């Protein structure tokens, strides 16, 4: 789903930051 | 009549209440959003453009919250683009 990928992408960015 | 500064704070605070309720399993998400807002140009935060953006985002969040993270991403993206640094 669009939301699933959006969630995955946001969480990775936070973990990276 | 409209004070965009206060209107944007209201809209953003309303959006964050939804986020708090629906992202409780990933506790880092909400502070990240506050951090993005914190670091944006305050004049942008008080702008008519930001008001228009928040209106759309909050509207979508209320009618179709199944795509909340989509909305969160939009907002974070816009806020990053207007970072004071």
């Amino acid at each position: 789903s669009e939301n699933r990928i959006a969630k995955k992408m946001l969480l990775e960015e936070i973990k990276a930051n | 009549k409209k004070c965009y500064k206060l209107e944007n704070e209201k809209l953003f605070e309303e959006f964050l209440e939804l986020c708090k309720m629906q992202t409780a399993d990933h506790p880092e998400v909400v502070p990240f959003l506050y951090n993005r807002q914190q670091r944006a140009h305050s004049l942008f935060l008080a702008s008519a453009e930001f008001c228009n953006i928040l209106s759309r985002v909050l509207s979508r969040a209320r009618s179709r919250p199944a795509k909340l993270y989509v909305y969160i991403n939009e907002l974070c993206t816009v806020l990053k683009a207007h970072s004071a640094k």
